[PDB]
C-alpha cells in the first residue's frame, strides 16, 4: 500500500461548509498542497494579496509518513473547481496517495460510486507562511471584526493607523472617516509602534470575510522583517485563514 | 513552480516539502 | 484488455457542441446506454414526453463486439451532469471498458490528467423507438420548423389536425390561431390520415427546438398502434434527435 | 429498472440490451 493521506469526513465536510463561499469563489490561481504532517494547505494567490487556508490534522489521517508532500493546481483540466467537487454532501470517502513523485492519485467515493484521478505535480510552490514576530500584532473579538466589516461593507484603499501609547488601531477611509479601536476586552494588543499602511480596500474587506467564516477572534500584524505587510488571520478547530496583503502607493 | 509570488512575498514563503 | 467502447473525438465533440443546449439542462431524469453497435443512447423521461438523442457509429469506436450494453443514469453522484463533463474543451480521450456486468468503468484523459469513474449500472431500462410505420408521417423542411418555432415562441395546447387530400397538417392554438403546411416544396407527406392530436404546447415547443439544433429536415408521425403518440424526430450524420409526445385530455 | 416510462410508452419501447 502506497502512502495514503486520507480526509476525516465528519469534521472535513463541517469545515467546507463553513468554507463554502471561499470555495465556490476559487478559480486559477489557486493550489492544494497535501502534507505528511499531515495537513493540506489552499493558497490563492493575487499581485497584493495571498489568501491561505490550512485543514488540520483533526481533518486527516496519515498512514505512512514517507508521504511525500503533493500539490497541485486546484483548477482541474476536466471536473474543474477541485476543492468544490470535495465539498459535495454525497461525499463518503476522500485519499490521496503517493505512487509516483510526478502525481498526486486522488480517490473518491459516494455511494454506488468510485473515482480516481491523477494530477501532475507542481513543483517548487512557495507557501508563504506567518512571521515569529512582528512589528504590530493585535488579537480582535470576532464583534470587532464583525464591525469593520458593516462599516466598511454595502476600487480604493484603507489606512491602518496603530499608536503606541495608549495602543490603539483605526482603520481610516479615503473620505476621512475613521474607526478606531482602543485597548480594551474586545482588543488584545501584544506588540505596537506607532505606523500607518496604506492597503487595498478590496483585498482587505475580502480578508475580513474570509477570517469571519470562523465566528472566533482575528489576528492582525504588521510585519517589517521585509517587505511590509499586513497579516490577518483566524482560526478555529479545523482549520485556520491567513491572508498577508502588501502596501499600496 | 506553478503560482509566481510578487516578490514582496517570497522572503515570507518557504517551499511547499519543509511546509508543515 | 476488456471490451472497450471508445469516442471518436473529432466528429464527438462537433455533436456535443450543436447539442450544448440540451446537455446543459438534462437533470436528474436522463439515461446514457452504451452499446457495441457501436451506438450511445440518451434518453430523457417526461410523464407526456420522452426523448432521445441517438449518436451514430461515425463518433464511435468498439474493439470487441462481446461488450455488453451499459446503461447509467446521466445524474453522477459527484460529478453531477455526465454528458456535460463529456463536453469539456480539454478532453482528449473517452473511453468506456466492460469489465463487469454491474458497473461501467468510464475513462476519461485531458492533457496532463486522466480519471477513471465507476458507475453502478440501471438493469432493464426501457427505451422508446420509433415504429415501423404509422397512421400520419410528414417531412419538413427545416425553415418549416423554424417558422412553427417563431410563430409559438415568445402552459396550454396546441392541437395538430392533418388532413386527407389535399394532404395538409395544421397546427392549432387554444386562442384560434392556426399555422397550415400544404403538400408543397417544403413539406412531403407520406401517409395521411383524418385526425387530430393535443399535445402539451410546452414539451411541443421544446421538442421543436431540440429537432432545430440538426438545421435539417424534420419528421413528424402520429402513431395509433397502441396509444396515440407525436413523434418529432431530425438527425445529421453524427447524432438523431427523436421525442414521443403522448395526447392531453 | 431506474427511469419507468409511463405505461403509454412501455408498447413503444425495447429493453435496451436489444437495441441498436
Amino acid at each position: 500500500e502506497p502512502p495514503t493521506l486520507a480526509l476525516r469526513l465528519k469534521p472535513y465536510k463541517t469545515a467546507i461548509q463553513q468554507l463554502r463561499s471561499v470555495i465556490r469563489a476559487l478559480k486559477e490561481n489557486t493550489t492544494v498542497t497535501f502534507l505528511p504532517t499531515p495537513s493540506l494547505i489552499l493558497q490563492t494567490v493575487r499581485s497584493h494579496c495571498v489568501s491561505k487556508i490550512t485543514f488540520n490534522s483533526s481533518c486527516l489521517y496519515i498512514t505512512d509518513k514517507s508521504f511525500q508532500p503533493k500539490t497541485i493546481n486546484n483548477s482541474t483540466p476536466l471536473l474543474g473547481n477541485f476543492m468544490y467537487l470535495t465539498s459535495s454532501k454525497d461525499l463518503t470517502k476522500f485519499y490521496v496517495q503517493d505512487i509516483s513523485d510526478l502525481s498526486a492519485k486522488i480517490s473518491m467515493c459516494a455511494p454506488d460510486f468510485n473515482m480516481e484521478f491523477s494530477s501532475a505535480c507542481v513543483h517548487g510552490q512557495d507557501i508563504v507562511r506567518e512571521s515569529e514576530n512582528s512589528a504590530v500584532h493585535v488579537d480582535l473579538d470576532f464583534g470587532v471584526v464583525a464591525d469593520l466589516l458593516k462599516w466598511i461593507g454595502p476600487t480604493g484603499t484603507v489606512q491602518i493607523l496603530v499608536h503606541a501609547g495608549p495602543p490603539a488601531i483605526k482603520f481610516i477611509l479615503t473620505n476621512g472617516s475613521e474607526l478606531e479601536f482602543t485597548s480594551n476586552n474586545r482588543v488584545s494588543f501584544h506588540g505596537v509602534k506607532n505606523m500607518r499602511i496604506n492597503v487595498q480596500l478590496k483585498n482587505f474587506y475580502q480578508t475580513l470575510l474570509n477570517c469571519a467564516v470562523t465566528k472566533l477572534p482575528c489576528t492582525l500584524r504588521i510585519v517589517t522583517e521585509h517587505d511590509t505587510l499586513l497579516y490577518v488571520a483566524s482560526r478555529n478547530g479545523l482549520f485556520a485563514v491567513e491572508n498577508f496583503l502588501t502596501e499600496e502607493p | 513552480r506553478r503560482l509566481h509570488l510578487e516578490p514582496a512575498f517570497l522572503p515570507y514563503s518557504v517551499k511547499a516539502h519543509e511546509c508543515c
